[PDB]
RNA sequence: CGUGUGGCGUAGUCAGCGCGCUCCCUUGCAUGGGAGAGGUCUCCGGUUCGAUUCCGGACUC
């Protein structure tokens, strides 16, 4: 509850200004890699195995945050629904990581 | 073994491969993986179905790598010398790699259901309504040339993905 | 000759630079 | 008229004559052997100076005030080197500071001699005077980022100036002499701890910032007699010894490589977080010890047991709680340790920190002895009421040292008990401690906020921290989990589980006590800030209508200088002259149709048979429509009063430049298309444009106004030039509405007219663009260039240029030159500059802009400067409330006493704090507009940048301030500095605690 | 009847200078230089040692 209230409060600010005004995938991973990602993985690791040994209801809250802070900018990318676009995505990420 | 396969000759070396970088790289994901898997296994040996056993496991080996590599690079700020720090700088940056392609690819293969319907494209475009300027060009005109390698390309690329979905599975 | 600027003469007093300036324009 | 300085030489009660002023400068000039080519242009912006003062005041206080503002003021920057650095008066100053609450051989003694001596000289002495330190600062290159050593070399000079050894020489002083034997040397060091000579070339070196030194490093020398005093000569002699006048003479053997040093390090950063940030661990960790010890008796009650409900001795809760006061001990002398190993051990200021130690150390004492003896077991096994009244007493010393360790500031604590002669403080008062203080009903609104929210968040806090814990807190720590164990180890680890996450659990709750005091500061604010707007009126329900019906008298009221001007004509015929000068200047920019602008304009089309008729209000009072109505809301909102433009002072306009595009290309227009993405992005300007086009016409004119019309859509200089150069058209239209004489007299003489709103226009703002690529573009740049100063003769360009060495293989040669749109062209195709002044060396030493200006900024004129960027624009109707803007700093319309008068004290001054920056919005803030005479005194406009130059204005004694009704059309490394360590260590809380919670 | 020759324009002796691309470096925009890489001549078959080339069939304009 409280870990809540305090998130909100927090992000008030970027509904007000994001609520106002209404890529390839490498640069796109690189530019999250390192903040919010490596620390969110680490996270839904401890966070299932404290499901499956112990089921508590509020921890159903929390699969909420996580996931869509790393559902976040995929979900606002344009045109992420087409198949050629997903597949040149796909090589241009194979193409930059090797 | 990399360095020592005639490291005294530079052009072997590309003329077996000029990036053999990232063929160790990945026989060092291949590695990783199969470790995983045997202690999977040597886990479930006396949990023939008891799934809470490794999780944490798993948990533990990440920590201690990490916490391995952070001491390691503490030490090194502050003949073979410098060879030793370039190596030490090697390792840790292979294991990121490794790390970096496993994280990707599950993020990737995640996100397969909301392709496989084919009506997501005008529900999806519906944003381009909700977005301020809604403006859209077409696209260029592309020669039957250029369509021929783009749908080689879909095929091969979609081929390989979904081999690794069936490796992953 | 002026050292620094060799387009002006030596001898050339500020005001002479002004009065010059305000013929200019 | 027709003279260059009309309120000074058209005067005829000016005290001292033009012609009287120039052979001053140069006898000068002959004496000490400075440049030709700068002695005229100090003059030229000394007498611009004395004309924009003197056109709101007479031309005697304008003298007197501009001699107070440089040299013998308390708002000179002179004074306060010579108090500090040579009459050794800091400690003083420190304590004048600290007891100006109360307030409102000895500092009293000096400062009536300065008054003295100051109050009988001649105007002709004033002059002079004020004429060298110019003539310095005119060379001084790059050591005029260091404004000291400039103090010092002034001094120097003068005291060789007035002696028998120079009123006596025959021959002049060879020219250039200044330059090569003083300045030259400084620079050679400055630039030989960046660089290095590697085969003939300069290639930087690469080498720790702990054994660099810089700008700051140089400055601090100059600030103490200790560190004057380390000056030597190449005899070995010491500076100091010589004599007076003979110091000048030999200020070219003195070697600076033996000299300067560092005087601050960098380490760690979470030692600098400990050190800069004490006051607010002290009041968060100790109250949160208070808060679990209270709530938590298991681990100090004997035989502990809730079903036997047995409590511990009351003896024990306060002894226990009492631990406070050596948490907050504990805390400061760990922040002094880490303090210790930031400065250098000899230099002044570094003995304060031990004596410092030493007290903590005995506080320390004090509030743990008590202590120890109620947890003596002799008194434990006795009860006595003895020990009650300890643990008593022991609690409030313990509430006592809390409080006053998060009140007073680190540095700063036990000053008034040492008494003694050597330094008081670590760091100099007079240049690091100047806050400006607050006055009013804002410094009681400081007080109450933070009142408020400390009050209601400790409050808040226990009632969360005593049921989510006392319970877990009494479960987990009794059970017992019997087992055996892993023998391996033992059982130790299955006895030890739920202590274990016991420790998790009281860790977690400890880190979650620090995130609740921002969101009540951020309650707080909101709520006081809704309920602020009552009192300040804002109506926001209003309808729109019922802001553009008001529009016209507030034009009237706030816009034009009504006041002055004689009655003589009805107010529509002055709105008249505003309104349709702004509607036309939009419809001129492609941005409203023919039809639009009839809806909109005054007309005179009814009968002329009858004057009344000829006038006659718009239906609008019974991109466009964005600039009207924010227009109309701001001025709303109270403004200051303008003066006729007639009595407005004089201000430039600064705009730096590398790189960028200041026109389109012909390829970048016909190939990839840009002019398609432009059409399909801007498709009605395109149509009223080639409408436009067919109502006047290889076709090269096409072409240019194609360009043209390109250019000024996109990241352009042309844009910005031709934005920012509406301040000429609205000072002329206000000059020739506020006063129809003129207009009449001349008489359809429109050409004459003409010249004269040029000319009057053309003294009250100037333009200036720092190109530093110009000796170096390729063609088609040079055609660019030179097509700007056609269109504009009035704008000025700045570059440098290089010569070949005198001698083979020596260093070429470099100047800093200046042309505008009236010098002529020389059959080379240049034009011939006005001014060219010679460096010591390439002036780009390190990567920025701050360099760039500073080579540029010895040719601004006036008393404002207003700082812009390469892609910033300007509309006219914002343009038309500069003199209101203006009129923000203070000095406009106040009346003028004498600063050295005898009765006047230092408590019943008024002057001692101005205002140094003022920024615009939609105490940080960018500088949109500088104030340069107390700026240009204390360092550049800017440091090796913008922040920086806010904070140190703050830390000298300026104020900041924020203008609501302007717009400006603009579209990690920090907690390891100085500026940091200096603010959080010294400022009063309540503005710590309001710095703290917003960086 | 004509027709998909490297990403486009294509030209042709019984696979090319350009043009992009791809790499390097200089120059404040480029430009220029050095190095190399991208091709079944619409597609499917027949004949000829060998087929854009001789022919049969198929698609698009
Ligand atoms: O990349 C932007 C910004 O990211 C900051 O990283 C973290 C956030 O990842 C994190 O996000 C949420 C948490 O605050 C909350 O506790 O959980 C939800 C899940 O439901 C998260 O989405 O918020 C913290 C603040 O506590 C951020 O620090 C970086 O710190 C910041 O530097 C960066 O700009
Ligand atoms: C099946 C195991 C395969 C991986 C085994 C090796 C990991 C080794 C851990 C490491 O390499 O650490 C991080 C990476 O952490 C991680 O994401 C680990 C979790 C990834 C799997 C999640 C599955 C849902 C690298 O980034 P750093 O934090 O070190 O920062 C350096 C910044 N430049
Ligand atoms: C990250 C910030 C950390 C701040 C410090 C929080 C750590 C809190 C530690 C509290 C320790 C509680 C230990 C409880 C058991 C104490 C001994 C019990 C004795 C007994 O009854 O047997
Ligand atoms: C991908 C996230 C994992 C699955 C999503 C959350 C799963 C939690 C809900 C499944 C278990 C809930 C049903 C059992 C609860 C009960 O026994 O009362
Ligand atoms: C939150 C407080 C927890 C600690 C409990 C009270 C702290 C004192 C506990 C014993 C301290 C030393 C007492 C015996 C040692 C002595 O008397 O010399
Ligand atoms: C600061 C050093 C001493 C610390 C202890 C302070 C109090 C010491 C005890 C003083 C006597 C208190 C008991 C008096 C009665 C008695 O025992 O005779
Ligand atoms: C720093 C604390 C000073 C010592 C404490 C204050 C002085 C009180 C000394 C002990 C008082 C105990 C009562 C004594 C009377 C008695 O025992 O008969
Ligand atoms: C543990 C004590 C908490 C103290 C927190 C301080 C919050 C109040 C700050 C402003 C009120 C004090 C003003 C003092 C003014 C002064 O002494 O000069
Ligand atoms: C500037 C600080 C203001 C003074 C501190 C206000 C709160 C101090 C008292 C804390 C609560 C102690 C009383 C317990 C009863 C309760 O609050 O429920
Ligand atoms: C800083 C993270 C939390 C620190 C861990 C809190 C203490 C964990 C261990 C406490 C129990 C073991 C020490 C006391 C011995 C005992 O329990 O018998
Ligand atoms: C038990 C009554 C409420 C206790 C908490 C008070 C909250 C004060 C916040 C303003
Ligand atoms: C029942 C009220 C609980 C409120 C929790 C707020 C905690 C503030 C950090
Ligand atoms: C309810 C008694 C708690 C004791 C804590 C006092 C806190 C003083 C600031
Ligand atoms: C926890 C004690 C910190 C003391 C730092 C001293 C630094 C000296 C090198
Ligand atoms: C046994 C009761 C003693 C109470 C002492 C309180 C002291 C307050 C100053
Ligand atoms: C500050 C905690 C130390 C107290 C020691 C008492 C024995
Ligand atoms: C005897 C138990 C020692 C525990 C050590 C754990 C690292
Ligand atoms: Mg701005």
């Amino acid at each position: 509850l409280s870990i809540f209230i305090v998130f909100w409060i927090a992000f008030v600010p970027i509904v007000v200004q994001e609520l106002i005004e209404r890529i390839p995938f490498s640069i796109l991973y690189s530019r999250f890699a390192g903040s919010a990602i490596y620390m969110g993985a680490r996270s839904m690791l401890m966070l299932l195995f404290g499901t499956v040994a112990h089921w508590q209801a509020p921890l159903l809250w929390f699969w909420a945050s996580l996931s869509s802070l790393i559902f976040a900018p995929f979900v606002f990318n344009p045109h992420q629904f087409a198949w050629e676009d997903f597949f040149l995505d796909y090589r241009d990420y194979i193409r930059w990581l090797s | 073994f990399c360095m020592g396969m005639s490291c005294c000759s530079g052009p072997l070396f590309g003329m077996c491969c000029k990036k053999t970088g990232s063929v160790m790289a990945g026989i060092a994901h291949g590695v990783a993986v199969i470790v995983h898997i045997a202690f999977f296994i040597v886990m479930w040996v006396l949990e023939s179905f008891n799934f809470v056993r490794m999780l944490i496991g798993v948990v533990t080996c990440i920590q201690c790598q990490r916490l391995i590599f952070h001491c390691m690079t503490a030490l090194m700020l502050t003949a073979w010398t410098q060879p030793s720090r370039e190596l030490t700088a090697k390792v840790i940056e292979l294991s990121e790699f490794a790390a970096d392609f496993v994280l990707g690819h599950v993020i990737l293969i995640c996100q397969l259901p909301l392709i496989i319907i084919p009506k997501i494209d005008k529900f999806h475009s519906i944003m381009l309504f909700w977005l301020k300027p809604s403006r859209q060009i077409r696209p260029p005109i592309y020669s039957l040339k250029q369509t021929r390698l783009r749908k080689r390309m879909v095929k091969k690329y979609c081929s390989l993905y979904f081999l690794v979905l069936a490796i992953f599975a | 000759a002026d050292i620094s600027n060799p387009t002006r003469a030596r001898d050339e007093r500020p005001l002479d630079t002004i009065r010059s300036f305000e013929y200019a324009v | 008229p027709n003279e260059p300085y009309p309120a000074w030489t058209a005067d005829s009660q000016s005290p001292v004559s033009i012609e009287q002023i120039e052979d001053i400068f140069i006898d000068l000039t002959n004496r000490l052997g400075f440049q030709r080519d700068s002695m005229r242009n100090m003059f030229d912006h000394f007498m611009v100076l004395l004309d924009s003062r003197s056109s709101r005041m007479s031309p005697d206080q304008a003298l007197l005030s501009l001699h107070a503002d440089y040299i013998g003021g308390d708002t000179a920057n002179y004074k306060k080197w010579y108090f500090a650095a040579q009459l050794d008066m800091d400690d003083e100053i420190g304590f004048r500071n600290m007891s100006l609450g109360k307030l409102s051989n000895s500092l009293e003694a000096a400062d009536f001699r300065w008054k003295a001596k100051m109050n009988q000289l001649s105007p002709l002495e004033r002059v002079r005077h004020i004429a060298l330190y110019l003539l310095c600062w005119g060379e001084a290159n790059q050591v005029r980022f260091t404004a000291e050593c400039l103090c010092f070399i002034y001094k120097c000079a003068l005291d060789y100036l007035d002696s028998p050894l120079c009123q006596q020489r025959q021959e002049p002083m060879p020219e250039g002499d200044f330059l090569n034997r003083v300045i030259t040397p400084i620079y050679h060091f400055i630039r030989n701890q960046v660089y290095e000579i590697v085969d003939g070339r300069f290639v930087k070196r690469e080498r720790d910032h702990n054994k660099i030194v810089g700008y700051d490093d140089l400055n601090q020398l100059f600030w103490y007699p200790e560190g004057i005093a380390k000056i030597v000569l190449e005899d070995g002699t010491k500076l100091i010894e010589l004599p007076l006048e003979e110091r000048y003479l030999r200020l070219g053997d003195v070697v600076w490589d033996d000299v300067f040093f560092k005087t601050y390090k960098e380490t760690r950063t979470w030692l600098h977080l400990v050190t800069n940030f004490n006051r607010i661990w002290v009041m968060h960790i100790s109250i949160f010890w208070m808060y679990f010890a209270y709530n938590s008796p298991t681990f100090y009650t004997h035989n502990y047991q809730q079903l036997v409900d047995n409590q511990p001795l009351a003896a024990y809760k306060w002894a226990s709680c009492a631990l406070g006061g050596t948490v907050a001990s504990l805390i400061q002398i760990v922040a002094t340790l880490c303090e210790w190993s930031f400065v250098p051990r000899k230099w002044a200021g570094a003995q304060h920190l031990s004596r410092r130690f030493w007290f903590l150390c005995i506080i320390f004492g004090i509030n743990l002895g008590p202590i120890i003896f109620v947890f003596a077991y002799d008194k434990d096994t006795v009860y006595s009421t003895a020990a009650h009244v300890v643990a008593a007493v022991m609690f409030f010393v313990a509430v006592a040292t809390i409080i006053f360790f998060s009140i007073m500031p680190l540095g700063g604590l036990f000053t008034s008990y040492m008494k003694k002669s050597t330094r008081r403080y670590v760091a100099s008062q007079t240049f690091t401690a100047a806050f400006a203080p607050l006055h009013g009903l804002d410094r009681w609104m400081s007080y109450l906020v933070w009142v408020t929210v400390f009050a209601a968040k400790y409050s808040e806090s226990y009632y969360f921290l005593v049921l989510s814990l006392r319970d877990p807190i009494r479960i987990l720590s009794t059970t017992a989990m019997r087992c055996t164990g892993e023998y391996w180890w033992g059982a130790v680890l299955c006895k030890v589980q739920p202590k274990i996450v016991l420790g998790l659990v009281i860790a977690t709750d400890f880190i979650l006590f620090f995130l609740d005091t921002y969101l009540w500061y951020i309650i707080v604010n909101t709520i006081f800030s809704v309920g602020k707007s009552f009192y300040l009126g804002i109506s926001i329900l209003t309808p729109w209508r019922n802001i553009f019906t008001r529009l016209p008298k507030r034009i009237y009221s706030k816009i034009l200088a009504t006041t002055d001007m004689e009655i003589k004509y009805k107010p529509k015929v002055l709105i008249s002259q505003v309104w349709n000068a702004i509607i036309i200047s939009m419809y001129r920019e492609h941005l409203l149709a023919i039809d639009h602008v009839q809806k909109l304009l005054y007309h005179q089309v009814p009968s002329e048979i009858e004057g009344k008729r000829t006038l006659r209000a718009p239906t609008f009072f019974v991109e466009a429509e964005r600039r009207i109505s924010f227009f109309a809301q701001s001025l709303s909102t109270p403004i200051p009063e303008p003066l006729p433009v007639d009595n407005m002072p004089t201000f430039t306009v600064l705009t730096p430049h590398y790189a960028e595009r200041i026109l389109l290309s012909l390829r970048e227009i016909i190939r990839e298309t840009l002019l398609e993405y432009l059409k399909q992005l801007h498709p009605v300007e395109w149509e009223c444009f080639v409408k436009d086009t067919k109502i006047l016409a290889a076709a090269p004119e096409y072409t240019l106004r194609t360009r043209i019309w390109a250019s000024l859509r996109s990241q352009t200089l042309y844009r910005t030039i031709s934005g920012f150069m509406n301040y000429s058209r609205a000072i002329k239209l206000l000059y020739r509405v506020e006063n129809p004489e003129i207009v009449q007299m001349f008489g359809g003489n429109a050409e004459g007219l003409e010249r004269e709103l040029e000319k009057m226009a053309r003294r009250k703002f100037k333009f200036l663009v720092s190109m530093q690529r110009l000796a170096k573009f390729k063609p088609h740049e040079l055609e660019n260039a030179e097509f700007l100063l056609r269109a504009y003769p009035d704008l000025q360009i700045a570059y440098l240029d290089e010569e070949p060495p005198l001698t083979e293989g020596e260093e070429p040669r470099i100047y800093s030159a200046l042309i505008d749109g009236h010098c002529e062209i020389l059959d080379n195709g240049r034009r011939r500059p006005k001014f060219r002044v010679q460096l010591s060396g390439n002036p780009i030493l390190g990567d920025g802009k701050s360099d760039n200006q500073n080579h540029a900024l010895i040719f601004y004129r006036g008393e404002y400067i207003q700082l812009i960027d390469a892609n910033q624009d300007n509309y006219l109707e914002e343009c038309l409330k500069i003199r209101s803007v203006l009129a923000e700093f203070e000095e406009l319309n106040v009346e003028q006493v004498n600063p050295y008068a005898p009765g006047l004290r230092y408590e019943e001054q008024t002057t001692n704090h101005p205002v140094a920056i003022v920024g615009a919005r939609e105490h940080y803030g960018h500088p949109d507009f500088i104030n340069a005479t107390f700026m240009t005194t204390r360092g550049g406009v800017s440091k090796a940048e913008d922040i920086y130059a806010g904070m140190n204005a703050m830390l000298r004694g300026g104020r900041i301030k924020h203008c609501e009704y302007y717009q400006c059309g603009k579209g990690g490394e920090q907690m390891l500095s100085r500026e940091y360590y200096y603010l959080g260590t010294q400022l009063p809380v309540d503005r710590f605690l309001t710095f703290y919670y917003a960086h």
